[PDB]
């Protein structure tokens, strides 16, 4: 997957001449051209000159050009730590993720998150899922690859997770929950939809649209409750996260719309009611296993339709750093 | 004199002496004083029970619909006023405020209740 | 006559630093979540924005998370949620955020308008973008987020003198003369004007 | 008005409020 960008469209290879002409200008706070972060990022070549690169980007972070930071510099950056290491200063920028503001909403999200598996990669390829289920991704087939990793982690770690990595679990659940595919994307639905109902009465609401990208409506339950009817007409936590709910600061909601904590009773025949019926209607780990096989016809397709995007980009951009320079 | 933006009021002004008021409508301007200059003075308010109990209000209305429509604001205090005349509507400010006797009374009647 | 050189040269040398070093958004709208005064103006907050400015977060400190800045996301106020049931939100057209701020935020953006079920073309700019009163409507559940469906008389005093006036007028016509509420417009005071409007301080 | 407006202004200012009646009644002596 590397083989094919690597023809760089060939520029020079020198930092010496580039380093003093990106702080100069924010010295004098000139704005900066948005080709010569990338022409610094095309020509790293040691594990010094990566730090570089990241004091660099902080720098061009907190510019006047704080827009024009393209998708196919960040691209050469991630390449550039595919070559060298792709192990902690990758996952530092992601990790930060303002101060140097990334984004890389492609198909280098699997590009890099995959790679993680070859060398299995268990506790530094965690926060690339947590810091991507922040982001709105999964316009592209990536959700059987982000649900494979996560429920091997969920086979991995096993406690109340935290206060708040049970919510981390819990929206990578459920907007890869979106697979009209097979019932076992239902069913990431349903082991989110438990996880994060689960804290509403635990803790609040507030926690769980905080800054993972959920909605503020405080019914959530029983969204699992109908999908369920979704699936009885077309997941054995929820059995004790409705009775665990049931067992022994700003107040949002209405004095006339009940408190959802006296509603247990409610909560618990609703959904003992019908898997009574999903009995008679119609391992997990195993199932993404058959998923890798059955799926992943390798768009890269698209992504050569993005080099060629690249390709017609950077041209006609030089193009005028050219004429800019033929105008004095 | 330039005023940095200043508009036109119709407003009360005073001109009664001591304990006893006398207000005075007035068309002027939003930032000149109270007793101060104008552009236009329009007929007064006296706002004394006169012999045999009268209160007595002027309104030369034929001006002061030329005026606000000539784009001035208008004084709270002016608009009960006019509430009151039923060229305007009459005040919410002033409904409410009948209404917050009225459910103080509401509550002396239970009071007197109380007391027998 | 005498001409003022000193009275007009020094507006020119105020007006070289209204617009040289005018402070830039984070070194004026920055709060004390403890103390809840301000930097640079040193003023307090009204007691009506207490928990909500310490609870909830603001436009560009939560729409700085998104590539491109969120080029075409939907977000709301807080209130809003609370006071509109019905749709009221922001498309986005354009970003021009601050660079100096440390957990870059306060920006000024400008985009598309929607009230209460009801949007508008040409974009004009967004208000309250360094209130605390800010939440995101993910990518997710945003079809569902988006989901919709005389004549007064006049004064009593007009009443008696305009039937006066007609009587004058040669016809008594005793239709009752009504002035139109129709043509006059209702939009409630949560609803946002034109940002330039104001200018900053 | 209608309980889930006044509910919503109940909402908006929890802890300062003031228990109140309806309408007044219609007469006062």
């Amino acid at each position: 997957d590397s083989h094919k960008w690597e023809a760089r469209e060939k520029e020079h290879y020198c930092l010496a001449d580039l380093a003093s002409l990106m702080d100069k200008t924010f010295e004098r706070k000139l704005p900066v051209s948005s080709l010569t972060i990338s022409r610094l990022i095309d020509n790293i070549s040691s594990r010094e000159e990566i730090d570089h690169a990241e004091y660099y980007l902080y720098k061009f972070r907190h510019s006047p050009n704080c827009w024009y930071l393209r998708n196919w510099t960040i691209h050469t950056w991630i390449r550039q730590c595919l070559k060298y290491d792709a192990q902690d200063k990758a996952l530092y920028t992601l990790v930060n993720k303002v101060q140097y503001g990334i984004f890389p909403d492609n198909f280098t999200f699997n590009l890099l998150m995959d790679s993680f598996i070859k060398k299995e990669n268990y506790k530094d390829a965690l926060s690339v899922v947590f810091e991507v289920m922040m982001q709105e991704a999964f316009e592209v087939p990536s959700t059987q690859l982000l649900s494979l990793y996560v429920l091997f982690h969920c086979l991995a770690k096993k406690t109340d997770f935290s206060w708040e990595e049970e919510r981390n679990f819990g929206a990578s659940l459920l907007l890869p929950g979106l697979k009209q595919k097979n019932s076992v994307g239902f069913s990431s639905q349903l082991y989110g939809y438990a996880l994060l109902g689960k804290v509403e009465l635990q803790q609040g609401l507030r926690a769980v649209y905080h800054n993972m990208p959920l909605i503020w409506k405080p019914g959530y339950l029983d969204r699992a409750l109908q999908v369920m009817e979704k699936v009885a007409a077309s997941e054995a936590l929820d059995v004790l996260g409705a009775v665990l709910k049931a067992l022994t600061k700003l107040v949002e909601q209405l004095d006339i719309e009940e408190t959802e904590q006296s509603k247990l009773p409610q909560y618990l025949e609703r959904f003992k009611a019908l898997h009574s019926k999903l009995q008679a209607l119609g391992l997990t780990t195993q199932l993404v296993k058959e998923k890798l096989s059955t799926c992943e016809a390798e768009d890269i397709a698209t992504y050569e339709q993005n080099l060629q995007q690249w390709h017609l980009d950077l041209v006609q951009l030089i193009q005028r750093e050219q004429q800019q320079r033929e105008q004095a | 004199k330039a005023y940095r933006g200043g508009h036109l009021t119709i407003r009360l002004a005073l001109g009664g002496c001591t304990n006893r008021p006398f207000y005075r409508i007035v068309a002027a301007h939003n930032k000149c004083p109270r007793d101060g200059r104008f552009v236009e003075q329009l007929g007064s308010y006296d706002p004394l029970p006169n012999s045999h109990g009268e209160k007595l209000v002027a309104l030369n209305l034929d001006r002061i619909r030329h005026w606000i429509g000539c784009g001035a604001h208008l004084s709270k205090p002016m608009e009960k006023l006019l509430g009151l005349a039923g060229f305007f509507p009459l005040h919410p400010m002033m409904i409410t405020n009948a209404e917050r006797l009225r459910r103080k009374r509401a509550r002396e009647v239970l009071l007197a209740s109380q007391k027998t | 006559v005498r001409p003022r050189l000193i009275a007009e040269l020094a507006r020119r040398v105020r007006a070289l630093r209204e617009q040289l070093n005018r402070p830039r958004d984070s070194q004026l709208y920055a709060v004390d979540y403890e103390t809840l005064t301000r930097p640079f103006s040193g003023r307090r907050l009204p007691v009506r924005a207490w928990a909500d400015v310490r609870r909830e977060s603001r436009l560009l400190q939560l729409l700085g998370r998104l590539p491109l800045f969120g080029l075409g996301r939907l977000v709301t106020r807080k209130s809003w949620l609370w006071q509109h049931d019905e749709p009221c939100y922001w498309r986005l057209t354009r970003v021009r955020p601050d660079y100096t701020a440390q957990n870059l935020d306060h920006g000024k953006a400008w985009g598309i308008l929607t009230f209460k079920g009801k949007t508008e073309s040409e974009a004009r700019e967004i208000e309250h973008v360094m209130y605390h009163d800010w939440r995101l409507v993910p990518k997710h559940e945003e079809e569902a987020f988006t989901a919709f469906t005389a004549s007064v008389p006049y004064p009593p005093l007009l009443r008696a003198m305009i039937i006066a006036e007609r009587q004058k007028n040669g016809d008594t016509s005793t239709e009752e003369p009504m002035l139109n509420v129709q043509r006059i417009r209702m939009e409630p005071w949560d609803y946002p004007a034109k940002q330039e409007d104001k200018g900053r301080a | 008005p209608p309980e889930r407006e006044l509910s919503r202004l109940r909402r908006l200012y929890q802890g300062h409020l003031q228990e109140e009646s309806g309408p007044p009644p219609e007469s006062m002596p």
